[PDB]
DNA sequence: AGTGTGTTTTTTTTT
DNA sequence: CACACACT
């Protein structure tokens, strides 16, 4: 019964996002970022308003998507450019 | 359902609510359990379509209760498969054709990963088996579906399947400065789906 | 009624550990810690459903590698031999028919497995260096979480695989590497023997000491004499106070779960050389190891609660099975 | 775990050319020793005697085990030196294990090892080499880390470096299997391709 | 005497 | 289609 919408969104704050994703897969310890990972952060945004159980999209419950695959890509990368990439994150990682 | 729903910090409870049995593990209990909630399917113009369903890689030190993890996941989200890794095969997974005697004609074979359409997919050691059967899983996944032509059987099976992926590290343990290309003898496009 | 005088005096006798050992196997190997693993292995472990799904295995997975040349070869004839319902796997061929799960047309049958012709007996196979991995991956998901299925098409039964397992692996060239230690020794790979909970090891020498006394034991366990009889216990009532210690089955105990994860943390340091003292070795996998090992220690007294000494002696069987290599 | 090996060696000896080359002259012409008696007489002896061991031929029997031990030995050759024993005792129907059964079992045996047993190419002697291989195995890798940045590196360039100086010719097979059993023992990490240090 | 009923390994193709 | 059997 439960589908969530994204009627309201964040376009710009996504956009900010994949921009910081950029110029970091250039780091050794970096796999690259392309579309479809913004597609997985949509549709994890999508899986996170559908576990809050509202039939339309929290911009915040959003908001908590996008800090868990950042937080996720943050894991993934080498830790010495991670402590880097985590501070640069930072500015999103606060609003979750 | 709504009466929680409603109710805040429910979000938590649910992280907390998947594989209890799993002392810590808070993301990736997060992860699981978004998973099992999975994204929302979208299509574009009728033939153009975003799947609605979550591939979870994950990368876990032998004895980390992955497969328990997978069991866990599994009897919760009703329709559900599982996937050895190593013991199915590009055929034998995504789309199978058997040759039967008794009707005396090519008929397929159930595909493990149809049986995983609907539902959710578990696949446990993944990072040791087959790379060919790797290939076979990424062009089935790519499209939600599979599109096998052999044997005379030109069908084309719809898997739409939310599958999260059991990989063990370079020799069990993940090193943090290695990179995670490094860390992994996978290849690199699989991550990226 | 005598049968119960014989369990009433060998659970009051005091060393009813290592007296079923002596009278366990030909013991024609004087270490007798394969003996005791095999004593351990009789007894067991009851597999453990938690309030969850997460199913726990009762059954512990060891390894007695050794020599072929050793005992440890004649020691599984004689479990086979003996021991009611076994498997017996020469080590050297591999067929997929005599593992675990396999597949026989007419209608669609199941070929019989090792684990249900074992009835939850011990995987008795022998060399699993030699063992084939395509016939070893049939006992990964089985011995995990006691699971037999096929992913491959057909009935695929979910066989029950509750079973205690033995790998009884030798190394490469056959004989002990004190190079290669415990681990890697051996092509089976490390999440098999990371479900594996102990090994007791593998030590191979010349040993100019022993061909004194065990060189001079060969003879007379094997030739016109063959007489040195050790058996402290009957094989009907070995079989009967093995059904007894498999009646009742020891707990922990609150005093007994405080010693035990105090001498878990004393393993964790014991694994030094890692992060977080790490389990490792000795994991969670083998912190169940531990608790069904307390268990089996005085199974055979069939005491109903695990006690500070039966974690001890689990200890023991740790170190005995970690120091080396 | 063969009760007697035998060896069978074509290298013959000139003058042994000739002999060997004149019995084939005499086989090449014709182009007591019963023989056929020794089928029906074995079966017989098969059918009549049971061979016994001696508590005198026992003591031969411990004292010989423990000397192939010193002069390392194998618990199938002490079994194997039983079945020889009893097989002299069949021999001339004595049904009965001699001392000198078990002196002719060891002659035959120590006479197959002279080809210190060597057996199943086990010399107590230079027994173990990879002590040793594991050492340069390990010094070269610090050589490396020394000359290379980074604890990982391509297996290629390691390649190129042990046959240089550290050591000959070798696979990076054997390389990449120590580097495996060295993780196995978390002592060290193993990648693959590349060697990371721990 | 009714009336019924029966006979013409190989080789690719997977994999 | 049409000819040897087994009773019809
Ligand atoms: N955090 C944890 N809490 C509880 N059990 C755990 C935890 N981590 C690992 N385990 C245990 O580890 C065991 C091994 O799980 P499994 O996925 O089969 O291991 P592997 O890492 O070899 O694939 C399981 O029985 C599980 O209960
Ligand atoms: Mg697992």
């Amino acid at each position: 019964k439960i589908y969530p919408k994204l009627h309201q969104m964040d376009m710009d704050k996504v956009s900010r996002v994949y921009a910081d994703l950029r110029r970091e897969s250039i780091s050794t310890g970096s796999f690259p970022i392309t579309v479809r990972h913004l597609e997985s952060i949509l549709r994890i945004a999508e899986s996170f308003a559908k576990m809050r159980l509202s039939e339309f999209v929290s911009s915040y419950d959003l908001d908590r998507a996008i800090k868990v695959v950042v937080d996720s890509f943050v894991d993934a990368q080498k830790v010495s450019v991670r402590r880097q990439l985590r501070r640069s994150f930072a500015i999103y990682t606060l609003g979750h | 359902f709504r009466k929680i729903s409603r109710d805040r910090g429910i979000i938590d409870k649910i992280i907390s609510s998947m594989a209890p049995s799993i002392y810590g593990h808070r993301d990736i209990k997060t992860a699981v359990a978004c998973s099992l909630f999975g994204g929302v399917p979208k299509n574009v113009n009728g033939k153009h379509s975003i799947r609605g369903d979550i591939n979870v890689l994950l990368l876990g030190d032998p004895g980390t209760a992955k497969s328990q993890i997978l069991k866990y996941v599994e009897k919760t989200a009703h329709r559900a498969v599982f996937a050895t890794g190593q013991g199915a095969s590009a055929v034998g997974l995504t789309a199978s054709v058997r040759k039967d005697p008794i009707t005396k004609e090519w008929t397929l074979e159930g595909g493990a990963l149809v049986l995983a359409d609907k539902g959710v997919c578990l696949i446990d050691e993944f990072d040791k088996m087959n790379d060919q059967d790797r290939t076979s899983i990424h062009e089935a996944m790519e499209q939600q579906s599979i599109s096998i032509s052999k044997a005379g059987i030109v069908t084309t099976l719809q898997a739409r399947c939310s599958i999260i992926a059991a990989a063990n590290p370079n020799g069990g343990r993940y090193n943090s400065t290695l990179p995670l290309a490094q860390n992994v003898s996978l290849t690199e496009p699989i991550l990226s789906r | 009624s005598d049968e119960i005088n014989e369990l009433k005096e060998m659970v009051k006798d005091e060393h009813i550990y290592d007296k079923l050992v002596r009278s366990i196997a030909p013991a024609v190997f004087g270490h007798e810690a394969v003996k005791k693993g095999i004593l351990l292995q009789m007894l067991g472990g009851v597999h453990k459903s938690t309030v969850e799904g997460i199913k726990l295995r009762g059954d512990i997975n060891i390894c007695v590698v050794g020599d072929p040349s050793t005992s440890k070869s004649q020691f599984l004839k004689y479990v086979v031999g003996f021991a009611p319902r076994s498997v017996y796997t020469s080590g050297k061929a591999s067929s997929a028919a005599g593992l675990t799960a396999a597949v026989v047309r007419d209608d669609y049958t199941i070929e019989a497995g090792a684990l249900m012709l074992a009835d939850n007996g011990i995987c008795c196979i022998d060399e699993f260096d030699k063992m084939d991995i395509s016939d070893q991956v049939a006992i990964h998901e089985a011995m995990e979480q006691q699971t037999i299925s096929i992913a491959k098409a057909g009935i695929h039964a979910t066989l029950n695989a509750r079973t205690s397992i033995l790998a009884a692996a030798n190394p490469v060239g056959g004989r002990y590497n004190r190079k290669l230690s415990l681990r890697g020794n051996l092509n089976m790979t490390a999440p098999i023997m990371s479900r594996f909970d102990l090994f007791f090891v593998i030590l191979d020498d010349c040993n100019e000491k022993i061909d004194t006394e065990l060189a001079s034991h060969i003879v007379d366990l094997h030739m016109k004499r063959d007489e040195a009889i050790e058996p402290p216990f009957s094989a009907e009532q070995l079989r009967r106070y093995i059904k007894y210690a498999r009646t009742f089955k020891p707990i922990l105990t609150k005093e007994a779960r405080s010693y035990l994860v105090e001498k878990y943390k004393e393993l964790r340091k014991d694994d030094a050389q890692g992060f977080s003292r790490s389990s490792y070795r000795i994991t969670v996998r083998q912190l169940e190891s531990m608790i069904r090992l307390s268990e089996a220690i005085a199974r055979a007294n069939c005491v109903d609660e695990i006690t500070p000494s039966f974690i001890a002696e689990a200890y023991d069987l740790l170190r005995q099975s970690i120091i080396r290599v | 775990r063969f009760d007697l090996v035998y060896l069978v060696l074509d290298k013959v000896d000139e003058k042994n050319d000739r002999e060997l080359a004149k019995h084939l002259t005499n086989l090449y012409l014709e182009d007591v020793l019963p023989v056929e008696f020794l089928t029906m007489y074995i079966s017989y002896a098969k059918e009549h005697i049971h061979p016994i061991i001696t508590e005198a031929a026992k003591t031969e029997l411990v004292r010989a085990y423990v000397g192939m031990r010193k002069m390392t030995a194998t618990t199938r050759q002490l079994e194997s030196m039983i079945r020889l024993a009893e097989a002299h005792a069949k021999m001339k129907l004595k049904n009965v294990v001699e001392l000198e059964d078990v002196q002719e079992a060891v002659r035959l045996i120590r006479s197959a090892i002279k080809d210190k047993i060597d057996m199943n190419l086990v010399q107590t002697g230079k027994s173990v080499i990879q002590r040793k291989l594991q050492e340069d195995l390990s010094r070269e890798i610090m050589n490396v880390l020394k000359d290379q940045a980074s604890d990982s590196m391509s297996f290629n360039e390691l390649i190129k470096q042990i046959n240089e100086h550290s050591q000959d010719r070798v696979e990076s097979s054997d390389i990449q299997e120590a580097l495996s059993r060295l993780q196995q023992e978390d002592k060290v990490i193993v990648l693959g391709g590349v060697r990371r240090s721990v």
